[PDB]
RNA sequence: CUUACCAACCCGAUGCAAACUGCGAAUACCGGAGAAUGUUAUCACGGGAGACACACGGCGGGUGCUAACGUCCGUCGUGA
RNA sequence: CUCCUAAAGAGUAACGGAGGAGCACGAAGGUUGGCUAAUCCUGGUCGGACAUCAGGAGGUUAGUGCAAUGGCAUAAGCCAGCUUGACUGCGAGCGUGACGGCGCGAGCAGGUGCGAAAGCAGGUCAUAGUGAUCCGGUGGUUCUGAAUGGAAGGGCCAUCG
RNA sequence: UGCCUGGCGGCCGUAGCGCGGUGGUCCCACCUGACCCCAUGCCGAACUCAGAAGUGAAACGCCGUAGCGCCGAUGGUAGUGUGGGGUCUCCCCAUGCGAGAGUAGGGAACUGCCAGGCAU
RNA sequence: GCGGGGUGGAGCAGCCUGGUAGCUCGUCGGGCUCAUAACCCGAAGGUCGUCGGUUCAAAUCCGGCCCCCGCAACCA
């Protein structure tokens, strides 16, 4: 029993929801060496917005590329990148992960970046 | 032992099949299980009665992995 | 055939209540709920009575 | 964690060389030590559980795990969902500062040694054996004796077959009879 | 006689015995009786005519029975009104359809194995002939 | 220890099912569009009813004995 | 109430074939988070065909308060936390009935629970668990009050037999 | 532009399973550590955090392979609407529709968005 | 066609209200007696008519079948 379907598991529900409710949702992947984020249409198939550790322009200004505030830099950087785009409100999408650490540390950094959910 | 019991029939099924056009509220199906699964613009009912939220015109698709019956209405 | 009927009355001055069912053999202790009480507009616990 | 520095350094070099492994990860490792007391009697009175339980917290310094009936049979007449019996799993060093306390210690103390079996392993290279007394342990006390339960313990390891299970333990200075 | 161990209900529909039947060549042994016409077999007309077949060839070869009688026929005693519910099963039959192949045998020759046959055809009621193993 | 016999599971082959289905028609039914045809043949409201013992025939069935000019439903036709 | 008869929409009879119900539950309801069976094999103290432990096979053959059927992995199955939406007023629009009725329901107002949030919640996987009207009881009530002020009685709302 | 990896989809077995091979710069996985955030009705297994010594063993991805699954004609057959007929419990003819199973065969998925790496 | 029963060797409880087999006799063993009965003392014997379903669990519940006891079998 793999961690990764068991979590894909965990995320059925929550994004099934988010299509039935056509509403855009903010993709967050999570490593135990990097962070990853994406903005989804509503449809599901394209990518508005995109913004993890893997980007050199966000990962020299960090000591570790998978810690807790190199978390919130991907949840600052995402949400300003989204701004500008025109997109205000998402639906956050934690995708099996628990909202909790990292995840949640990107989370309220793109709540305080302006991203209204 | 004897037998002579049975219970009123319940009037199940479809009542607006492909490509009808539907006020929104209206029945699409009465089912005592999830036969057909509610798609876009559908509601599921506490007995499953699928009921159209949205006027347009219904439509039975098979998506997913388990090659499920949907049924959507298509917003018209 | 043993759950009885009782009544729950609103803490509030008002004399609302609702009805529901209790298997006082089970549960001997009294029922204690938060509804909303119609007359006053808000959420006051409801105590439980005789019918 | 004793026979865990023992483990890195001494037995994985031999037994790299001993089935040609390429990569070190191909060696087995020791996952947990589970120790199950199925006391089926606590039925009758379930105060001696609790202190059958007393004696498995002491043994492993673990709060123990009290195990529940998956289903009623009245074979031995429990219905689903009765306390049953206690275990504890040990992993990380525990197991090991545990896993030393047995065979340096849990070994020279059975009473009529003769050594354990070759033969007892799950098939894929995983060992269990049951201890029948519990005063074989220098927590548990003689004095304060009101039963004598014993135990199983069981050994999970990474290994895939017995050959590579038995080779691992042997490693580790194992009495095979 | 041939008879369902046990069974999910004990009554049956009547049913109707339309079309063709299904296992219409010689599986197992090598000479086969097919039936040509339609209709019910009783168990004790299957036993009858295994007894005129197995006694035929003096016990010896193989005898296969591709029927079995799996359907409850039920039948209402005498002096009884209509009404009053289902009768009781009195007997089973399997329904045959034409091409049906009814027994098989193997082990004799074939001259043996026609008599045999003609001996067992005697006791059911409907019309059969004899078919021998081809090569599909 | 080897021994009149019975034999689960599995594998190969062969059937059966109103209350079996990993398949699946013809029809029928619902909706949309389009002509032609039909004395609006359709729906609604109002005045007046009668009728609520049906019969046989065909087809699909239950029941009975695939018995009955039997019995009970579905559907069509005729009698009424 | 469930299945079949019932003829692939609905409906459809018989003293036709089979079974159930006249309840249960303040959690067995709501929500958030998590979880995934049956059976069998192997190894293992007492321990046995069958207890708890470990591993593999298996893939729902299990489970669902209860009959059957239809459902159920996003689980509707199992566990824990916090809880009372088992809310009040309404209700577009449908379904089903000769009728009395019965059923489904987005959304709106008020107030509330859970969740970081999107959201979800107007009882329970669904379909049985029920009884019209009259008469009378209990509580409430900016309704009525046989000259007038009250009261009795009546009405209205909630509820009981 | 090509190769490679990750994420989200479309599609829902021609896409699955097995068997064989193969991949670590990056990525991913295992991994390291765990006082603390958090977590175990016991257990840092899982969940979570802090990391980067090691390894591609497992897992995952990729490549091959017809062992199984899966897909699947053409023709025939069964059934059947309408009309007619017979020896009428069942059939036949005209006409329209036409399976299921099986056979030949196919088949070791295809594809979109974004991102990163590498070659270019 | 409807109701009630089949439990140690014999006659009967228990079933209703699921878990736990009881009573009197007889039988076996030992005593008292010259000996037997009576008597005193101790002990065994049923897996509940059979097959199947419900349950963790069946003498008990719910079937089907083997059986015995009944009552009813009417108007022509
Ligand atoms: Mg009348
Ligand atoms: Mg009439
Ligand atoms: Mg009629
Ligand atoms: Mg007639
Ligand atoms: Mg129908
Ligand atoms: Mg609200
Ligand atoms: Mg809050
Ligand atoms: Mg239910
Ligand atoms: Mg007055
Ligand atoms: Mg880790
Ligand atoms: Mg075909």
């Amino acid at each position: 029993m793999d961690k990764k379907s068991a979590r894909i598991r965990r995320a059925t529900r929550a994004r099934r929801k988010l299509q039935e409710l056509g509403a855009t949702r903010l993709v967050v992947h999570r490593t135990p060496r990097h962070i990853y984020a994406q903005v989804i249409a509503p449809n599901g198939s394209e990518v508005l917005v995109a913004a993890s550790t893997v980007e050199k322009a966000i990962a020299e200004q960090l000591k570790y590329t998978g810690n807790k505030d190199a978390a919130a830099a991907v949840g600052k950087a995402v949400a300003e990148r989204a701004l500008e785009k025109g997109i205000k409100d998402v639906s956050f999408d934690r995708s099996g992960f628990q909202y909790h650490g990292r995840v949640q540390a990107l989370a309220d950094a793109a709540r305080e970046a302006g991203l209204q959910f | 032992t004897r037998n002579g019991r049975d219970s009123e029939a319940k009037r199940l099924g479809v009542k607006r099949f492909g490509g009808e056009s539907v006020l929104a509220g209206s029945i699409i199906v009465r089912q005592r299980g999830t036969k057909f699964h509610a798609g876009a613009n559908v509601g599921c009912g506490r007995d499953h009665t699928l009921f159209a939220k949205a006027d347009g015109k219904v439509k039975f698709e098979v998506k997913g992995p388990k090659n499920r019956k949907f049924i959507s209405i298509e917003a018209e | 055939g043993i759950r009885e009927k009782i009544k729950l009355v609103s803490s509030a001055g008002t004399g609302h209540f609702y009805t529901t069912t209790k298997n006082k053999r089970t549960k001997p202790e009294k029922l204690e709920l938060k509804k909303f009480d119609p007359v006053v507009r808000q959420h006051v616990i409801y105590k439980e009575a005789k019918i | 964690a004793k026979l865990h520095d023992y483990y890195k350094d001494e037995v994985v070099k031999k037994l790299m060389t001993e089935f040609n492994y390429n990569s070190v990860m191909q060696v087995p490792r020791v996952e947990k030590i589970t120790l199950n007391m199925g006391v089926g009697e606590a039925i009758a009175d379930k105060k001696l559980l609790d202190n059958a339980a007393a004696d498995l917290a002491a043994i492993s310094g673990q709060k123990p795990l009290i195990t529940k009936a998956r289903k009623s049979v009245a074979g031995f007449k429990i219905r689903q969902g009765y306390p049953i019996g206690c275990k504890v799993t040990l992993r990380g060093e525990r197991m090991w500062e545990f896993f030393e306390r047995l065979i340096t210690i849990a070994v020279p103390r059975i009473r009529d040694f003769r050594g354990l079996s070759a033969k007892s392993f799950d098939g894929r290279g995983n060992y269990s054996m049951g201890v029948r007394e519990q005063i074989i342990f220098p927590e548990i006390d003689y004095d304060k004796v009101d039963r004598v339960r014993g135990l199983d313990i069981t050994i999970t390891t990474t290994a895939k077959s017995d050959e590579e299970g038995r080779a691992l333990l042997a490693a580790f200075d194992f009495p095979f009879r | 006689m041939l008879q369902p161990k046990r069974t999910k209900f004990r009554k049956m529909h009547k049913g109707r015995n339309r079309g063709l039947a299904q296992g219409t060549d010689v599986s197992f042994g090598s000479f086969g009786l097919k039936a040509v016409g339609r209709g019910r077999l009783t168990a004790r007309q299957i036993e009858a005519a295994r007894r005129a077949m197995t006694r035929a060839v003096k016990r010896q070869g193989k005898i296969w029975i591709r029927v079995f009688p799996d359907k409850p026929i039920t039948e209402k005693p005498l002096a009884v009104r209509m009404g009053k519910g289902k009768g009781n099963v009195e007997y089973w039959v399997a329904l045959i359809q034409p091409g049906k192949v009814l027994y098989e045998m193997d082990g004799v020759p074939e001259e043996l194995a026609r008599e045999a046959f003609k001996l067992a055809a005697a006791k059911l009621p409907i019309k059969t002939t004899f078919v021998t193993k081809t090569v599909m």
